[PDB]
């Protein structure tokens, strides 16, 4: 009936996203323009995508062929941003990745390759750009071998030169080695004596079931020599479609774009069963949610159908839907993702330009919670910094592109808040004062901070007796003593606190809890001039892996970090060493990997340890604090 | 008698099992294993005093771990417990932080003559002494 | 209009759309409304009991 | 420690002698089969008798000749 979703792992920039769009002609017409070089449709959809030379993510279309559906999309291979096509992956079993033809697959391909096998779906290598000059015909082969670390053998291969024959092949004699792991064929190989490949392919078709090893390619499609043959091994070398329509229907959802012309569509893939059109069903809010309208989604342009085959993929309007919800409920798979192990891939401001209409580009930030899952965003700054957990230099050009056509409405910012931890350079004497001398209120108390050890935090302690010290009232003291902490002389948030209050006299007819309160935090702004200041700086640890050979190279980026040298072994050819730099200059440690690694690097840290401390000058950041009873009286402190 | 290959001189006091504060990564720089600097680096140390910083030979090889050939610790950590004190120069010619005598070290010459290479005791006895002039040590002869 | 926020604290920062409904306030100058706790992105106080109908608190699952 | 490990024969159980040579020398299984019709022939050369003892004694569990030299 139906038919698995080809894949379109192009990583690394492999083009071979642009060659799915040949994969459209080979399927036409009967009516098409064929595609084009360059920009160009295939697909496209979004604006300013092709105009950038990439897409900005994964797309989808209509095809078929061998008298079975052939739907594929690409390539999400591109940065940077890769953990979006992390979400195609459930979109159909196949894989179909093209290794570059230059020095075997490229690196970046390797780390979208190893999450195939996460899948546990089979998937294919595919010898894109053959008919260029420098190709691997015999030697750049071998090291797809050498980086695919199983036993995978290309079905047949030729070198050229205008041929570029495929069916020639291929694997005699010594080829057969994955047969020798079946239970059954290795029983046929005790027997001896030739034998037919094709009955060597059934004992190959269980071993392409557990994706042993990735099925054989060659010819690159801008060639025409080979994209279209090569194309019929995955209308059979692809799993049967699940079909069936007994019910009940369930489905997930996989992705979904706002176009300007949608305004919205959530597309999800069928698991089971058919839904009728114009008809409700169950979903993941637990209320009735009918689609009103849905279509496939055909490369050559978008078509209505009355209802989805079973196994089907086709966008469907909505008033909402949440990610990954269950057409059912439910659907019941597991698999492993990540969003390229990354929490957050250095943060970068974006405050919108204009003092109103940057307030409009905030909610076009919740459209970008509408595209792509993997992004999050938060305004835990007292300014409302933005801080996109969007990461990766390319991949951020998406998301700056899409605010110059989807919105109207930019921003640069990259440093962020500074994360100061100031703290007391040393303990002294201090008091409130007693009776008026004076001002509001008459309650005081003689606080009298202490040094303390980094990261040990704030404390405070009731030194003084009852009644005096109020069994009520003395809380107030505290709580006010933390207004304090918000914020030192040079608004660098409190860190380090000890002050532990002793005198507190106080006139009962006129004392209030308030009061007290407010004479609190008096003593923490006094007693913090005594301390002369102390700004401090978070230094987590950040782990990272670079390669042996690149590992030397490494060391020379430690003279420019401001981390120290910390202990780390070698793995095998990978490589690794624990550092710990400050989180100020940590956000540009991942520009460092990305050059001297030569794509290798990768790293990964958490924050830790308030200890650190670092000159110069002891800038701090304002302001602290407005908005409070009282504050203008701090003022007449100072003089 | 293959020549240099990755083998080095430097870990600190024979008691400290699998350090890392002090050596670290250095030790860890080859393809031999942390583990390999403290449940092996003690089997020689158990015959003798602990906490004495004894240099090693560690010829890495291909195969996994590596042979060794214990030596003798560095005279200058010896001029500690042997010598009361346990500062050493900085103040040379300047002042006399200590001084011992040619009857005593003399005496522990030949214990480390197993690692020296000298014709004749005699021979290796100011070699060594002559190092604790460095010192601002000065011999009694 | 300049509505009032009620309750013990509240989420909201700079925007945060919200409902707003009437009422004055009977202290503040210039304030004759009241935010709707409890509605769209305005969540209602924490760890509400009596009377949680009002700033829109659901009846607790213990 | 060079001591030859010839394999006379697969013995009756042939294809279990297929594993023993495959993991000898990374060889694929198709050499090792054509190797196998290649009998007598060595398995390996200079290796240490140690190792060729295992992957002999291997040979008896699957009740193939071995040559040792």
């Amino acid at each position: 009936m139906k038919i698995i979703n080809i894949g379109v792992l192009a990583h690394v920039d492999a083009g071979k996203t642009t060659l799915t769009e040949s994969l459209l002609y080979n399927s036409g017409a009967i009516t098409e323009l064929g595609s084009v070089d360059k920009g160009t449709t295939r697909t496209d959809n979004t604006l300013l995508e092709r105009q950038r030379g990439i897409t900005i993510q994964t797309g989808i279309t209509s095809f078929q062929w061998e008298n079975t559906k052939v739907n594929i999309i690409d390539t999400p291979g591109h940065m940077d941003f890769l953990a979006e096509v992390y979400r195609s992956l459930s979109v159909l079993d196949g894989a179909i990745l093209l290794i570059s033809a230059k020095d075997g697959v490229q690196a970046q391909t390797r780390i979208l390759f190893h999450a195939l096998r996460k899948m546990g779906i089979p998937t294919i290598f595919f010898i894109n750009k053959i008919d260029q000059n420098g190709i691997d015909l015999s030697t750049v082969y071998q090291d797809i071998k050498e980086k695919l670390s199983a036993e995978i053998v290309i079905k047949q291969k030729v070198e050229l030169y205008p041929n570029v024959c495929v069916t020639n092949f291929t694997e005699s004699e010594q080829w057969d080695t994955v047969i020798e792991g079946n239970d059954d064929l290795l029983e046929k190989y005790m027997s001896g004596k030739s034998l037919e490949a094709l009955e060597l392919e059934q004992e190959e078709s269980i071993r392409f079931q557990n994706c042993s090893l990735f099925p054989l390619y060659h010819g690159s499609a801008k060639s025409n020599i080979g994209i279209d043959n090569l194309i019929e091994v995955i209308t059979n070398k692809f799993y049967s479609s699940t079909h069936r329509g007994p019910s009940e229907l369930c489905g997930n959802v996989f992705k979904i774009e706002y176009t300007k012309k949608r305004q919205r569509l959530a597309y999800i893939r069928l698991y089971s069963g058919v839904l009728h059109l114009r008809d409700s069903v169950r979903v993941s809010e637990k209320e009735k949610i009918k689609v009103t309208e849905m279509y496939t989604s055909i490369n050559g342009e978008l078509c209505k159908i009355d209802r989805a085959y079973s196994g089907e993929i086709v966008i469907l309007q909505n008033e909402f839907l949440k990610l990954n919800s269950v057409l059912g409920d439910t659907k019941l798979l597991p698999q492993r993702k990540k969003i390229e192990n990354p929490h957050p891939l250095l943060q970068t401001t974006v405050e919108p330009s204009k003092p109103e209409q940057r307030e409009m580009l905030l909610d076009a930030l919740l459209e970008i919670s509408d595209s792509d899952p993997l992004l999050r965003y938060y305004v835990d700054s007292t300014t409302h910094e933005i801080i996109l957990s969007f990461l990766g230099k390319v991949q951020m050009e998406v998301i700056s592109a899409l605010l110059q056509e989807k919105y109207h409405v930019e921003i640069e910012i990259t440093e962020p808040t500074v994360i100061y931890m100031e703290r007391p350079l040393k303990n002294a004497e201090y008091t409130i004062h007693i009776e008026v001398p004076p001002n509001p209120f008459w309650a005081s108390i003689g606080l009298s901070v202490s040094p303390l050890p980094l990261g040990s935090g704030m404390q405070y302690e009731s030194s003084v007796s009852l009644g005096y010290l109020n069994q009520s009232f003395q809380n107030a003291v505290m709580e006010g003593i933390r207004y304090g902490c918000e914020q030192g002389l040079y608004g660098w948030n409190v860190t380090d606190c000890k002050i532990c209050f002793k005198y507190g006299l106080y006139y009962s007819p006129v004392s209030t809890p308030a009061d007290f309160r407010m004479l609190a935090p008096i003593v923490l702004e006094q007693v913090l001039k005594k301390a002369g200041t102390e700004l401090l700086e978070p230094y987590l640890s950040f782990k990272i892996y670079a390669p042996q050979e690149y590992l030397s190279r490494a060391y020379n980026d430690a003279p420019k970090y401001c981390a120290n040298i910390v202990d780390t072994q070698l793995k095998n050819n990978e490589v690794i060493l624990s550092g710990e730099i400050p989180a100020r200059c940590i956000q540009e440690y991942r520009s460092d990997l990305t050059f001297f690694t030569n794509g290798r690097s990768v790293c990964l840290t958490e924050l830790k340890g308030y200890h650190v401390t670092t000159g110069e000058p002891v800038c701090q950041p304002r302001r602290p604090n407005s908005r409070i009873d009282k504050v203008r009286y701090m003022f007449n402190k100072i003089t | 008698a293959k020549k240099v290959q990755a083998y080095v001189k430097l870990q600190v006091a024979a008691g400290m099992a699998n350090p890392s504060p002090p050596v670290g990564p250095a030790l860890g720089q080859q393809g031999v294993n942390i583990m390999e600097f403290c449940k092996a680096f003690n089997a020689k140390t158990d015959s003798i005093e602990k906490g004495l910083p004894i240099p090693v030979v560690i010829t890495v090889y291909a195969d996994r771990s590596f042979t060794f050939v214990t030596k003798t610790p560095p005279a200058a950590v010896l001029l500690k417990k042997a010598a009361g004190i346990k500062s050493g120069s900085g103040k040379p010619n300047k002042d006399k932080v200590g001084k011992i005598s040619r009857a005593q070290l003399q005496e522990i010459a030949q214990t480390k003559a197993a690692d020296m290479t000298g014709a004749d005791i005699e021979a290796m006895t100011r070699s060594i002494e002559g190092t604790a002039r460095s010192m601002g040590l000065v011999v009694e002869d | 209009v300049t509505s009032y926020i009620g309750g013990e604290g509240h989420n909201l920062q700079e925007h945060s759309v919200i409902l707003i409904r009437g009422g004055r306030v009977k202290d503040l100058p210039g304030v004759r409304y009241h935010t709707v706790r409890g509605a769209l992105d305005c969540s209602g106080v924490k760890d509400r009991k009596q009377a949680r109908s009002k700033y829109g608190v659901k009846r607790p699952k213990a | 420690t060079e001591f030859d490990v010839i394999l006379k024969a697969a013995g009756a159980n042939k294809v279990a002698v297929i594993k023993a040579v495959r993991g000898a020398t990374g060889l694929g299984l198709k050499e090792a089969k054509d190797l196998v019709e290649s009998a007598p022939a060595a398995l390996k050369e200079g290796v240490s008798k140690d190792d060729a003892e295992a992957l002999k004694k291997a040979l008896e569990e699957a009740g193939a000749e071995v040559e040792v030299k």
